[PDB]
């Protein structure tokens, strides 16, 4: 048999949500910035021996359309909360996403993974320990990724599936 | 108009002529922003809209264009420098044909702009309205049909020619 998971990629504009998604789906790094409105992708994978159909909703990094945002969060089962390690504001935004997801889904326990992207770049402004401490305070995984080198890309998405499965067990 | 300049775009679809859209630019109420668009339409500063693309067209909302620096929806520049401040919010996004500046947040006007195809009142106070379609709203409606929900166009919509009338 198989099981389907609705994954939603959220985070400030430019952090690499689409580049991460395109690496997962198409196995190449988009060097250019093509700003997202909204895109959906699907991919069948095996995670921990169990066949999964992944639905990936790649959202735009914007804060203007709250009715759409709320619906994204209602439908999504797990959230990849992405910041860029060279963008402190994007890291400071993270707690807002968690607060919104918990409110929309009426739960203190929503599957999510904190993703620190662009770890190939030499211009870091957010320390790994800062992000690890925030993730630990939420009880969620933290993964450093580079959509450019593909480091951590599969791990970020697969860990999110693992988090959804752990939540469904409760 | 006795006061406001009129500019035109000749729109192309995959290089083929679609038709002409003309705009009244509200220099009477939004002079700095109107003047930027006028001068980018004539090219008189040595750069401007001729050849650029309407890269994002979302039916029911707007046709957005004007990135002649990066040619990918991320760029553009004004006649005052890369960016200029939000001049005023006197005018609102009251319906189809409204011409308004695209931006990346407060005080980031460059050259990108959008033509509303519906009322977009949630943009009031966040984007500077500075003009309106005068003639050729049917051409804008034809352009809108090449758009899609995510903004990607099914054929490439460009400003084949542009300039000032009257
Ligand atoms: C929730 C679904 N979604 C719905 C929706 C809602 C309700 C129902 N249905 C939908 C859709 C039909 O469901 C699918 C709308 C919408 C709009 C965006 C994203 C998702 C949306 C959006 C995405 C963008 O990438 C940019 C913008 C909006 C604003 C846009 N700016 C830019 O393009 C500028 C350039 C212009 C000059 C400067 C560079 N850039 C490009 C790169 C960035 C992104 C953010 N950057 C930042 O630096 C941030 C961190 N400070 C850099 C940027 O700012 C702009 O001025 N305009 C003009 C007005 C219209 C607007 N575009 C647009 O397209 O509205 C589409 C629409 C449909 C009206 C709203
Ligand atoms: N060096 C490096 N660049 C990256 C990485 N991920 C994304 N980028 C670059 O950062 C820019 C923005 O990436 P993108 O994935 O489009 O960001 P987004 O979060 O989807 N933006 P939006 O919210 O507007 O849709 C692009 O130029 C892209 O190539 C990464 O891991 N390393
Ligand atoms: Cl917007
Ligand atoms: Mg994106």
């Amino acid at each position: 048999s198989m099981t389907e998971y609705k994954l939603v990629v959220v985070g400030a504009d430019g952090v690499g949500k689409s580049a991460l998604t395109i690496q997962l789906i198409q196995n190449h790094f988009v060097d250019e910035y093509d700003p997202t409105i909204e895109d959906s992708y699907r991919k069948q994978v095996v995670i921990d021996g169990e066949t999964c159909l992944l639905d990936i909703l790649d959202t735009a990094g914007q804060e203007e359309y709250s009715a759409m945002r709320d619906q994204y969060m209602r439908t999504g089962e797990g959230f990849l909360c992405v910041f860029a390690i060279n963008n402190t504001k994007s890291f400071e935004d993270i707690h807002h996403y968690r607060e919104q997801i918990k409110r929309v889904k009426d739960s203190e326990d929503v599957p999510m993974v904190l993703v620190g992207n662009k770890c190939d770049l030499p211009s870091r402004t957010v320390d790994t320990k800062q992000a690890q401490d925030l993730a630990r305070s939420y009880g969620i995984p933290f993964i450093e990724t580079s959509a450019k080198t593909r480091q951590g890309v599969d791990d970020a998405f697969y860990t999110l599936v693992r988090e959804i499965r752990k939540h469904k067990e409760k | 108009s006795m006061v406001n300049p009129t500019v035109f775009f000749d729109i192309a679809v995959d290089g083929e002529p679609l038709g002409r859209v003309s705009f009244e630019l509200f220099a009477d109420k939004v002079p700095k922003t109107a003047e930027n668009f006028r001068a980018l339409s004539t090219g008189e500063k040595g750069f401007g809209y001729k050849g650029s693309c309407f890269h994002r067209i979302i039916p029911g909302f707007m046709c957005q264009g004007g990135d002649f620096t990066r040619h990918n929806g991320t760029g553009g520049k004004s006649i005052y420098g890369e960016k200029f401040e939000d001049e005023n919010f006197i005018l609102k996004h009251t319906g189809p044909g409204i011409l308004s500046m695209a931006n990346a947040g407060p005080n980031t006007n460059g050259s990108q702009f959008f033509i509303c195809t519906a009322k977009t009142e949630w943009l009031d106070g966040k984007h500077v309205v500075f003009g309106k379609v005068k003639e050729g709203m049917n051409i804008v409606e034809a352009m809108e049909r090449f758009g899609s929900r995510n903004g990607k166009t099914s054929k490439k919509i460009t400003i084949a020619d542009c300039g000032q009338l009257e």
